[PDB]
This record gives C-alpha cells, structure tokens and sequence, in this order.
RNA sequence: UCCAAGGUGAACAGCCUCUGGCAUGUUGGAACAAUGUAGGUAAGGGAAGUCGGCAAGCCGGAUCCGUAACUUCGGGAUAA
RNA sequence: GCAGCCGACUUAGAACUGGUGCGGACCAGGGGAAUCCG
RNA sequence: AUCUAAUUAGUGACGCGCAUGAAUGGAUGAACGAGAUUCCCACUGUCCCUACCUACUAUCCAGCGAAACCACAGCCAAGG
RNA sequence: AUAGCGACGUCGCUUUUUGAUCCUUCGAUGUCGGCUCUUCCUAUCAUUGUGAAGCAGAAUUCACCAAGCGUUGGAUUGUUCACCCACUAAUAGGGAACGUGAGCUGGGUUUAGACCGUCGUGAGACAGGUUAGUUUUACCCUACUGAUGAUGUGUUGUUGCCAUGGUAAUCCUGCUCAGUACGAGAGGAACCGCAGGUUCAGACAUUUGGUGUAUGUGCUUGGCUGAGGAGCCAAUGGGGCGAAGCUACCAUCUGUGGGAUUAUGACUGAACGCCUCUAAGUCAGAAUCCCGCCCAGGCGGAACGAUACGGCAGCGCCGA
RNA sequence: CUGGGUCGGGGUUUCGUACGUAGCAGAGCAGCUGCUGCGAUCUAUUGAAAGUCAGCCCUCGACACAAGGGUUUGU
C-alpha cells in the first residue's frame, strides 16, 4: 500500500478510499471523500476551512 | 409477423416460479458426491452474514498486469459459531428415491436447540425429549438403541450428522438455533457412523471442516423486496412518455391466436426472497474469535504479518445493523446472498476445481477495519485519538 | 501480453471531445466504437483506451467533412483501476491515428491515461505525461 | 356592481401579516406494495430518442457598455 | 452672496467585510440563419 | 452545387412546365404571426438506462354504497 | 457434360407477393406503419461437428446433421420496402387474425375548415399535392403473475425424499504456438496453454456514483412573534454538505459434469471365390437430445418428538 | 436473579466552531475633555454546539414491568 495525504483536508487516504483526480495541466490531486472534493472544484481555500488540517496549523490549534 | 429487430429474451425462466421461498434457512438441494477413499469429513456448515469491507492482497498469477502487484477486493464476514451435533439419521436407497431409515438423538439436548421443536416457548411447558431421553441410562434403552445403531450399519447407506447452530453467542435477537443434516463423506458406512456416534453431543468448530483458499458454494436466501411492478422486477424496456395508461408496464402480453398469456411472459408480482445457491466462492481466512489467554483477551484477528496492528475484524462501532462479531469467522471473496444477520449455508464444491483461479494461493497485506457507519476515516480508536488529540469531552 | 480490464465507459456515439495534438483538428465527433457489437437500443460506448472512429467538427478544412480512426485519452467519468482508485480527468480528449496505430501527428497535451498509454505504445512515446 | 389596511416590491403582480371570516370543501383510522396522478433530483454523454426537441429544461429584474443583415427609414432591438 | 431653523426621498463615489455569495424566496424574454403563406 | 460520416428532407440553380403565369391577379417585400418547414449555438432523463424522494390514491378497516353487462356458461391440441 | 454452372425442355413444393372467387362477418371482428414483448418455423448468415472443390497456405465456394445461441448503432422517408455511413462474427429469411390501438402513438390513409393544379356551365370530382383536425370502458369469466388456503396421515411440530414440471450460458480478442507448417515469392495458419473482454443470467453495497423531508446540520430572501436568544410561515421558501436505506456495466461478485447417439470417418466381415463401414456383430463421434448442477415441490410418501388432571377428568395399550 | 422495554451514559458518524462573556481587533462615525456610545465582521473560550434508530454498536446506571388473557384440538 501507499497510504497518502489528501489534497484538500490533509487527512489520511486509504487504499480502498477516497478518488484521483488529473487536471489537464497534470497535477494530480487526491481527495478523501465528496466533502473535499467539492470544496477544491469550487475553489474554496483550505485556510479558512474550520476542520482542515491546513486550517489548525496556521492557527496553531494543538500541539 | 417477424420481429424487425432481434433481442435475447429478459431474465431467465430457470429460476421461473419467482414466489416467495417456503423456507428461511438455506437447504442443500445436493452433497458432494461420496466416495470411500477419502477420510470421514463434514460437507455444510452454517454461519451468518454480517458485513463486508476491503481487504489488500498481492496477485500471483503470471501474464496479467496484476501480476507482483497487490489490488483490493470486497470481501463478506460470516460469523460462524461452532456447531454441536445432536443427532443422526440414516438414508437407504429405493427404487423410490433415497428413504430416511432410522434418526437417533444424543442424550443431552440444549434447550437452545429445543427452542426450534416449539412454536411458541413462553407459554410451552418444555416437555420435548424427555421421554425419549431416558433411553439412555436404562439397560433396555442401551439395548434398544444399540442395535439400532447395527441395523443402520448393516442397511444404510447415507449416513447424515444432525447438528444444531449456538445462538447464545451471537449478538442477535433470536435465541431459537436454527439446525440440519449434514451428510457425512467418508469411507465405509461402518466407521462413517462409529466416527460421528462419539461426535454426538459435542462441538465442531468450523476449521475443521473447511480450509483456507478454498472454493465453496453458499446458498441463501435473498433480499426481499416485496410486490415489485414488471420492469424491476425483469428489466424490461420502459416505455416512452407519451404512454397513456402508464409506462412502467409491457406492452404486447403475447399474440393473437395462442390465446392465452404464456408463462414466459414478464409479469408484476413478488420480487426477493428466493432461494439462491452460488458456487466458486473462495476462502480468503478462517479467523480465531476472541479468547481469554493468561487474564487479558485476544483480540487481534484482523492482524496481518504485514500489519501487525492490535484491531479485531469488527469495524469503529461494529457492523451496521449487525452487531459485533466475537466468534470464529470466515471471510468470503465478493458478495454473498441474502441480508445482514442472514443464516446462510456453506457447502463444499461439487465441482472438481484445476484452475489458476481455484488454486491460487491467498496472502492478506492487510484488512480494512474503517467504520462503515459513513464515511470512516479511522482504521482503530487509538490512531483516531493519536490523530484528534485530546477533545473538550475530556 | 495482457487485454486491458473492463473500465466504466461514458462516451457514448455523439460525444464530441477535444483533440490533443498538433494536427490541426480541435474536435472529434465520436462516431462508432471499435470492436463493439452491441444490442437492441445500446448506444456504442468508448472509454479510456478505445479505438473509435470519429470526425473533425472544428479544425483545419481539410480534416473535416472526413472519418478518422482516432484513440481516447482522457475521460471525465470516473473508472476504477485494478488497485482500487477511482479516478477521473478535467476533460474528455483523444488523438488521431491510423489503423495501424501510430499517431497523425506529433506531439501530446496534457496527461495521458495509464490504460492508455500501455495498450498504444506509440502514444506513450509522445505522451508528455502519465496518468 | 360599490367599499379596499401594513411590509417587500415599478405595481390593484407574487409571498407574509392586521380588521373581519373560516374548519379544508358530501366521511374517518392504520399502513407506505405494484401501477397511476402531480411535483423534484440525477454520474458521463448531450436529441444518438421521436414523424416531429412533444415534454421538460436554458434565459429571465435592474444598472453600466455594446448592438448586424435588411428596411416601407418608422423599425429590426430587451437584436446578438 | 449671509445667519438661523426645519425637511423629504433619491443618485453617485469610497473603505471594510463574508467558505465568490448576493434580481439568494417570490416575480421574471432561450437565441441565431433561412424557405412558404397571409 | 451546398449542408452530413451517411440525407426520399432543406436551401440555391436548371426548365422539355403530365397540368406555372398576370385584379380567375404575376413578382417582390420591411414589421407582425399560439401559422407550415430546415439547419446551427445553448440547455436538458427525449434517449444510452434507469434509480431514488415527496403529496393524493390504489391497499386494509368502521360507516355508507351504485352502474355497464348477463342464452347457458367459462382449461387446452387437433379434426370436421 | 455433371468442382461449380447449365440452354431447348419437363416434374414439383410453399402460401412470407400478387391475382381469381365471394363461403363466414354490414342490430360493426376498430381498418397502415413504428414502439414494446413472447414464442414458433428452417428454405442456415455466423458459431459447434463434418464431407467436396478448378481446397498449397490465407481467403472463398458447394453439401450434410443442426434453429442451441446471436443477427447491431444511425442519416433520409408516415412508411412496409429502398439506399447509404459505421461497427461486427454475422449484420439470414419468415409466421403467430399481413401477432400485438379496453398496450401506446396517430406521422399516413379516411368525415366536417381551407389552398393549388387538372376536369366540369354549375353544384362538385381527383388511389394528385398541401395544412389543421376529441383515440371511450374492465370491478365480470378465463389465462397469466404472485398471495392465503383446501386435500388425507388421530392433533400438532421438526428434519427430510423426489414424482413431476422449468432450465442457461454465449461469442470474440490478445499472447504463445510462429513468421513456424504451406508456398518460388508475396503472404501466412491450427491444436494445447495463458490473460482478458462482448451479450445474457443470478446476486450484492465494503468501495465510487445517484437519491435525500433522519426535514440531520450550516447559509440565506420576504414577512411575523417589541428587540436579543429562540423560532415559525412561503402547498418541500431557496440553496451547500449529508447518516441509514434503496440503488447503477455508472461500483463489485459468481456462472458447472456426464450418457446414449446424428452427420461423418472406421473395424471385422459375408452376400457376390475377390471387394465392400452393413447384411449379423463392433468403434470414435458433436453449440443437437436427455440427465446432472440449479428453481418450484403432488388429493405422494418417510423418520422422529410431544401428545390435554391433580377439585374434577379426559385420554393411550391390554384383558383371542 | 432471569428477561426484554424506556430513559440515561459511552462508541461511531453528519455538519462545521453554538448562546453568553472578553478583546487596545475592527471600514469608520457621534458625544464628553484620553474617556464613553453605534458599528457588519474577526479572535479566544470552541474540531465547539446540535442530531445520531425510529430497521447503527456496547452498557450492567436508574425506572417500572414481566409467573397473565381469549379460542380450539383425541389414535
Ligand atoms: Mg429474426
Ligand atoms: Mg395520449
Ligand atoms: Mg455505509
Ligand atoms: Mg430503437
Ligand atoms: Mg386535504
Ligand atoms: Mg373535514
Ligand atoms: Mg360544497
Ligand atoms: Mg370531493
Ligand atoms: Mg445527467
Ligand atoms: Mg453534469
Ligand atoms: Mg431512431
Ligand atoms: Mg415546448
Ligand atoms: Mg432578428
Ligand atoms: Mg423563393
Ligand atoms: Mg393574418
Ligand atoms: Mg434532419
Ligand atoms: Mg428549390
Ligand atoms: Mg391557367
Ligand atoms: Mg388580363
Ligand atoms: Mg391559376
Ligand atoms: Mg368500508
Ligand atoms: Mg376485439
Ligand atoms: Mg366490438
Ligand atoms: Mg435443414
Ligand atoms: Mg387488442
Ligand atoms: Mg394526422
Ligand atoms: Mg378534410
Ligand atoms: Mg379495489
Ligand atoms: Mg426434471
Ligand atoms: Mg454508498
Ligand atoms: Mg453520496
Ligand atoms: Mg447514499
Ligand atoms: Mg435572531
Ligand atoms: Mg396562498
Ligand atoms: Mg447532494
Ligand atoms: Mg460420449
Ligand atoms: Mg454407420
Ligand atoms: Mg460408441
């Protein structure tokens, strides 16, 4: 297995799980579930979704 | 006229009288077929449906891509207690057919298994066998019933295990065991029946009656999903818009002059709940329930060498209208018939299998234990919390 | 040595899908699917990896008016692969060769499917990218 | 045929409310099968369906730009 | 030309701000090229 | 000839016109048309190829309750 | 002459063409096509097994057993027919009241409104063209699909047998064989393996996708409860995301073995001293047939369990 | 001394960070001589709040309930 990184939570992708995605430009993204998935097709930035891993680093929620 | 156009028929009219099965537990219509050589074995088993998951597995096949790659695979939990024989019934062969000779029942039945001989156990007084339980400790009775058993010896031909299922330990509803008659293939009658008579009143688990990457056949029941209009029931075309009276429906029933709706024509009516065998299903792992070793429990029969994690095959808050399963397992490759918390029934091939497919041999990487209650996202509760951290609740 | 596996297909006959190369040509009517027979009412489909015949709605005036065996490249609809992905591109876009194979023109845009680019090893050679 | 409130809004449009009125339009209860009638939503494709884009769907208000062929010179025109 | 006191809805411009959402319900023209006839 | 991959369709020409033709009006033509046709863009469950959801039915029950139709009636094959 | 054809003749079969007739129906059998769906025929296009070529291979012809299984997607036309594009293995032909309108549609024929051409003095006519033109009823009987139940075994229950019915799988590609056999060359096979796919069938929901009134959770328009908070109304207010459940070649799983034999090729072997697959006897033999696997389970049976109080009582077996 | 049922508690999961309070965070504006008010929004408490079987999983916490009722059946 290659357990990976979602492109738009940050969480933790299964091999059964989640869906590929190829842009023309190449840039392949990977996405956990539909939640993500529409976020990044409708372009909505990580940062300031609340339950996004990229969101509690730049806030330093944790640790 | 001639049809314009040609097309195969819908459905298939080999499993034509599409009405509601008679019977809940799967029945083995036909056992493998005997022969003395081999050693006395059991042929069935019963288990119960309670999920399905991944499982990531490497390919050995040569001349596929997948070859030296790994690839997942839906597999089907089947949660199957040890049986405990209770009982067996000879058959002798007629001009007639195949003729029940002669049934004896071990002396000490459960009253799990009693459940089954009453309709209604709470307002029963629970008198089932308890005459003929005192066959057993009176020298009449001894004498009574050993001949029995040299007549059946001596006459009989097919020789079948009466066993019972052990509902105490599954996490259903029901406590009334399902049980069956499991034909017993061996050598000659003789020791076919001195090997099963000390079976009597004991327990059989399931790894000793099936193996691993095995090819098995399962017969069940399926889903019921009632009065169903024609096209789900046969997928036939629907109709165009424009239909007045409905366009969920067929058009032309059947000709003119055979005057009269043939059988072979689609019809409205029941749809599910038939009685379905499904051949070629491999094993992919006879799991090892729980079990106390030493004060603390073993739990980890999920684990794989290639894991080696501590989760069990139960899923983040087990399986979805199922439960969570406790006992020795067996996991199937694909889907199965029937519904969750379904009897089904396990029977070996009939078939003689050489065949790449058949005789692969099967190596877990690893098995999917994600909830299943959504979208999981944990495999275990401590990676979920190693992750989250510490939470408000806390 | 290996047939390619089964794939979800979604482009049925009338899907016009771009064309990526330097031929000229920037559409391709689906017209039929190769090695399809088909059934009452089915319409031929065409997913990653299939050879179809196909014409030039939009492009240069001498590719048009004309039928062209062609391959797919990309798809939109999501397929599974073997090892348990699903996965799916931005657009549905294939390349114009010959019976034989190889390609009418050059060079490739984009990404080229994997089932693609091991079925056709002539267009793997100019795929700019994999997958 | 006469009388005609408040809000939104161009509006005596649609929607909600006050004064006044009414008890769901000649019956109720329990289920939620098929087939209907009336509404919706659908991956990828986008008329390949059909005699025929029938039906449904797209557009839609207002402000600022821009607006062709043709013309009976007025229009076309809310062109696009 | 100024000072004081009252005032009715408009129009334009700017900053900030929201997960690009804003005629958010309701109301509310699909478009173009041609032929026949009137 | 053009339109399409493919056109008994459409448009533009050709005219020997079975049987066109000048107030039994000929030709054209802006604007308009719940008029009749063809093509293109956009859009879509028309279709590939179906699925799911909602409301009222249908379903069962309490009460209440007709009508069409009816020689006698109602399982088939072949024969005459 | 007879691989393949076949003149001049001559004998037949079929009722999927048209005729001929007028037997039934005029107190009405709804009159073209298309859509949908089932079954049947073989005069076999493909696939299985064969025999013959002017069959070297490849390709292609002719013939036999044979209808098990397939026989497509579109432009034009109301079409049936026809033609073309593309795929395919093949795009064979037909019947069932020219199957099928209380199944649909109504484009065409075939009412009443109109227009044109030809004909007529005229009203009007035209298997000439054009445009618009209400498609009713099942709750009865049967058939069929499913659902209770009845029938005997003393009453009930459990486990079972199978008489009978139904029946299902199909075709292709790639690799290897092999650039080999064959052939001067160009070209160019086959079996056995291996990997897949088409059509069909039976399931199923881990995963992907669809639905979504858990009316679950945010957002938001107009109004309303004095405001905040909390909410409500707009026949589901609208719109994101969405559990469960259903559900898709739009996800995933599975799809089988024998027997007697057909065509044909043979063995031994007479009739007919030799010869002969046939006369007696014997062998191989297939998408055919039958059964198995699979679905249902008979006014059809089997084995086994328990068999009606403690105030009454009902029962079972025995007392030749 | 066992059983289910209701409620509660955990597990899972959906959505996305509640009310209140605090902030020298806030385009700015008004009043009083730096202070006080209006102010969409932002930050912390806050992966918070809410829902979660009705056909999800476990409980051994609380509560009451459960030795019933009716009609039949004989070799
Ligand atoms: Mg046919
Ligand atoms: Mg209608
Ligand atoms: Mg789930
Ligand atoms: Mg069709
Ligand atoms: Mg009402
Ligand atoms: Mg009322
Ligand atoms: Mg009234
Ligand atoms: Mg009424
Ligand atoms: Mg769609
Ligand atoms: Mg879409
Ligand atoms: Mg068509
Ligand atoms: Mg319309
Ligand atoms: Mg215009
Ligand atoms: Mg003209
Ligand atoms: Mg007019
Ligand atoms: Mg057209
Ligand atoms: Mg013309
Ligand atoms: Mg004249
Ligand atoms: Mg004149
Ligand atoms: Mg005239
Ligand atoms: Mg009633
Ligand atoms: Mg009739
Ligand atoms: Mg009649
Ligand atoms: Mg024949
Ligand atoms: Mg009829
Ligand atoms: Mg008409
Ligand atoms: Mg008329
Ligand atoms: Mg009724
Ligand atoms: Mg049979
Ligand atoms: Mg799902
Ligand atoms: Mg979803
Ligand atoms: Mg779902
Ligand atoms: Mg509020
Ligand atoms: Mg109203
Ligand atoms: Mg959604
Ligand atoms: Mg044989
Ligand atoms: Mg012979
Ligand atoms: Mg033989």
């Amino acid at each position: 297995m290659k357990v990976e990184l979602c492109s738009f939570s940050g969480y933790k992708i299964y091999p059964g799980h989640g869906r590929r995605y190829a842009r023309t430009d190449g840039k392949v993204f990977q996405f956990l579930n539909a939640k993500c998935e529409s976020a990044f097709l409708s372009k909505r930035n990580p940062r300031q979704i609340n339950w996004t891993v990229l969101y509690r680093r730049k806030h330093k929620k944790g640790q | 006229s001639h049809r314009k156009f040609s097309a195969p028929r819908h459905g298939s009219l080999g499993f034509l009288p599409r009405k509601r099965s008679s019977r809940h537990r799967g029945k083995v219509k036909s056992f493998p077929k005997d022969d003395p050589s081999k050693p006395v074995h059991l042929t069935a088993f019963l288990g119960y449906k309670a999920g399905m998951t991944h499982i990531v597995r490497e390919v050995d096949r040569p001349g596929s891509k997948v070859n030296k790659k790994e690839v997942v695979e839906a597999v089907t939990i089947v949660e199957t207690p040890p049986m405990v024989v209770v009982g067996i019934v000879g058959y002798v062969e007629t001009p007639r057919g195949l003729r029940t000779f002669k049934t004896v029942f071990a002396e000490h039945i459960s009253d799990e298994c009693k459940r089954r001989f009453y309709k209604n156990w709470h307002k029963s007084k629970k008198k089932a066998f308890t005459k003929y339980c005192k066959k057993w400790q009176d020298d009449a009775g001894k004498r009574q019933l050993d001949k029995d058993f040299s007549s059946m010896k001596k006459y009989c031909q097919v020789i079948r295990v009466l066993a019972h299922t052990q509902m105490r330990l599954l996490p259903l509803r029901q406590k009334k065991a399902h049980l069956m008659e499991i034909q017993v293939n061996g050598g000659t009658v003789a020791e076919k029946l001195d090997w099963a008579r000390e079976r009597l009143e004991q327990q059989v688990p399931v790894s000793q009656v099936f193996g691993q990457d095995e090819m098995i056949d399962v017969i069940g029941v399926t889903k019921g999903k009632g009065y169903k209009g024609v096209t789900s029931r046969w997928h036939t075309k629907k109709l165009p818009r424009k239909t007045h009276r409905g366009l969920r429906k067929v058009a032309c029933i059947g000709a003119w002059h055979p005057a009269r709706v043939a059988f072979s024509v689609a019809r409205a009516g029941q749809k599910g709940y038939h009685h379905r065998t499904e051949i070629n299903k491999k094993i992919y792992k006879i799991g090892q329930g729980y079990l106390i070793k030493d004060g603390k429990l073993i739990k980890n029969n999920a684990s794989t060498d290639y894991d080696l994690s501590d989760k069990s095959i139960n899923p983040l808050g087990g399986f979805v209208h199922y439960g969570e399963v406790t006992n020795d397992f067996v996991m199937l490759k694909g889907c199965v018939v029937g519904t969750k918390k379904r009897v089904l029934t396990l029977r070996k091939s009939l078939l003689v299998q050489t065949k790449r497919r058949a005789l692969e041999k099967i190596d877990l990487k690893f098995i999917d234990t994600t909830s299943k209650f959504g979208h999981g996202r944990f495999q275990t509760v401590e990676e979920k919390k190693a992750f989250m951290g510490p939470l408000k609740k806390d | 040595s290996g047939a390619k596996f089964r794939i979800s297909l979604g482009l049925p006959v009338g899907a016009v899908i771009n064309c990526a190369d330097n031929t000229g040509a920037k559409n391709l009517y689906i017209i039929s699917v190769k090695g399809i027979k088909g059934r009452l009412n089915r319409l031929p489909a065409a997913g990653v990896g299939d050879m179809v015949m196909a014409t030039v709605k939009k492009g240069k005036p001498e590719l048009r008016k004309k039928v062209h065996p062609a391959v797919v490249i990309r798809q939109r609809k999501s397929y599974r692969r073997k090892d348990g992905v699903f996965l799916y591109f931005e657009d549905n876009a294939g390349v114009i060769v010959n019976n034989k194979g190889e390609m009418k023109g050059s060079a490739i845009t984009g990404p080229v499917a994997k089932e693609c680019a091991d079925l056709w090893p002539r267009i793997a050679s100019n795929a700019g990218s994999i997958a």
